[PDB]
């Protein structure tokens, strides 16, 4: 079936929420739609099984839409090898790496567009825009990436403490452009975004860097908006969030022009506001 | 040699008069950096002027990037590009940038051209080099409270609203139902070029223009006369325009992803945005 897709997605809320399916109907509620995820018997094993699982968010129903514009149908899996996408040794992991060797015809979800993906997949138009931004409290005062405090942390004293979650598009970025601010943040990487924003509220760092998108969100819904970006959510490095293709998929003229339309009549507005408003 | 069609569009492209001698005056930015300059002929019959600008800095990165030599000259009906039906048949054709595109009049936009479904049907668009919207513009005083406002949702001859003939704006407001009274009315006011427009705002014969935020914002910058009000609808981005069988495309884009990722696109907003 030409007309019938494997697509690989990874979970990031709210682009990606992933639930757990009721184990009594095998079915997922309504609004979600089915997702596998393998995992594992043991570590010692490529044994392992497909379980049921159920996703949703902006990124899902963005997929509903081009699943019904441009007539195909899917299996949605989780990746499991990676995240975002990473280089190593010269061999992509993460949705990339799906994409690349041929296990997804597209990726969704929150995933950058950048130069060294787009070299060996194609990417859609962008369909969310986004960056590098920054997370401190409020109180702190940063100019930008390019403060001294982060570009030559080791002036001050006591420097700043400041991270990233490592292996995507943002540690990248800080890797290719700023070679001392990356090999002294390495300290402070997290694990996740959860993780930072412990880390943020309980004083163990300063200053989160990461995806502009997923930062505002964050900073739309904290509790009593204590943890904002700076400037007025401001991006470093604008870009967006692209589905990501085979280089020269069928698929891609089709897919872009409905994301187009989507943007175009409204679509994509109703989407940000189900999804992606904050109270602060 | 690629040819490459633009638009007057401050400020992404500045279009001046040669000195006497054909030549483009040295300038120089705030900060002391030369003003590049390039020879662009357009009309007035066609004369060599100079361009300069965001977007003649970036045509100047990519050419200096990807290796090509290049032509640039002014768009020959000052229009950015809409499709309109040819001879009362139902066959339509596109005018302005877009129309220059596809015939082989140019090889490539570089402008401050709205990425839209309409437009990437024909054409192939870059990933975007900026990302903005539309907004008002009004006199400073005049407190237009967005869309809805009674002024522009029941038009009277009282409040003049209108946009750029022919540009993406135009047509948007041409084709969706909810805008049926609103263009209406700024069918009887639109202008030819949005330098016209913005003066005319600031001359108190138009009352609102709607337009790019990226320009418009400018402007109101730089004249504390005029006010923008906001994002109007959704947001969009400008993208560089290729034909379908540029073998460029691949290349253009990345060099693009390379400007944002590097600090490059944000530094053309510092010299001649912010
Ligand atoms: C409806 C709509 C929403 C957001 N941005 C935009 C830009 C538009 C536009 O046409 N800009 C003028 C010129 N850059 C051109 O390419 O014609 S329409 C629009
Ligand atoms: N969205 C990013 C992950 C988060 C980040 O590194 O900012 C990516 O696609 O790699």
């Amino acid at each position: 079936d030409d007309n019938h897709l494997s697509i690989v997605t990874l979970e990031e809320a709210p682009f990606v929420i992933v639930e757990d399916i009721d184990p009594l109907t095998e079915t997922c509620v309504r609004n979600t739609v089915p997702c596998r995820k393998f995992v594992k018997i043991n570590n010692s094993t490529n044994e392992g099984m497909n379980v049921k699982k159920c996703c949703k968010g902006f990124c899902i129903d963005i997929l509903k839409k081009l699943s019904r514009t441009v007539k195909f149908t899917y299996d949605l899996y989780l990746v499991t090898n990676g995240k975002h996408g990473k280089k190593v040794n010269n061999v992509w992991n993460g949705m990339i790496g799906e994409v690349v060797y041929q296990r997804a015809v597209m990726a969704v979800g929150s995933l950058t567009i950048n130069e060294e993906r787009s070299e060996v997949v194609d990417f859609s138009v962008p369909f969310v825009e986004t960056g590098i931004s920054v997370m401190v409290s409020r109180g702190t005062q940063v100019t930008g990436l390019s403060d001294k405090k982060f570009q030559r942390p080791h002036d001050y004293s006591p420097p700043f403490r400041f991270g990233t979650v490592p292996n995507g598009s943002t540690e990248r970025n800080i890797r290719n452009n700023y070679p001392y601010m990356h090999q002294y943040m390495t300290r402070f990487n997290q694990r996740g975004v959860e993780d930072a924003l412990v880390s943020l509220k309980t004083g163990k760092l300063d200053a989160f860097i990461y995806d502009a998108a997923v930062l505002n969100y964050k900073a739309g819904r904290d509790e009593g908006c204590k943890l904002v970006t700076i400037g007025s959510g401001y991006i470093f490095a604008t870009t967006g969030y692209g589905i990501a293709l085979q280089k020269g998929s069928p698929w891609k003229r089709q897919i872009d022009l409905a994301l187009l339309q989507f943007v175009g009549d409204g679509e994509m507005e109703e989407l940000e506001t189900l999804w992606l408003t904050g109270i602060c | 040699r690629l040819k490459i069609v633009t638009i007057h569009q401050e400020p992404f492209v500045y279009v001046k008069p040669t000195l006497s001698d054909g030549t483009c005056k040295e300038e120089f930015t705030v900060n002391g950096d030369p003003v590049k300059k390039v020879i662009c002929t357009g009309p007035n019959h066609t004369v060599p002027q100079c361009c300069y600008g965001f977007c003649i800095d970036l045509l100047i990165k990519l050419a200096r990037t990807m290796n090509f030599t290049y032509e640039v000259h002014l768009v020959a009906d000052g229009k950015f590009g809409t499709q309109e039906r040819v001879n009362n048949s139902n066959k339509k054709e596109w005018n302005g940038m877009m129309g220059e595109l596809l015939s082989g009049q140019a090889d490539m936009i570089v402008a401050p051209l709205t990425i839209n479904n309409e437009r990437a049907q024909y054409i192939e668009f870059s990933k975007p080099f900026k990302y903005q919207g539309l907004t008002i513009l009004v006199k400073k005083g005049t407190r237009i409270t967005g869309i809805n406002d009674p002024r522009l949702r029941n038009p009277s001859d009282k409040f003049i609203y209108a946009t750029v003939k022919q540009s993406s704006v135009d047509i948007y407001f041409r084709r969706q139902v909810e805008l049926s009274t609103m263009y209406r009315h700024m069918e009887k006011h639109n202008y030819e070029s949005a330098a016209e427009a913005i003066q005319a705002v600031r001359d108190n014969k138009l009352h609102a223009f709607i337009w790019d935020s990226a320009v418009l914002e400018f402007e109101a910058s730089q004249k504390c006369d005029l006010v923008t009000t906001g994002e109007l609808f959704f947001r969009s981005g400008f993208g560089i325009g290729m034909r379908k069988d540029s073998p460029w495309k691949q290349n253009v884009s990345l060099s693009i992803l390379k400007s944002h990722e590097n600090g490059f696109m944000e530094d053309l907003d510092k010299t001649w945005v912010r």
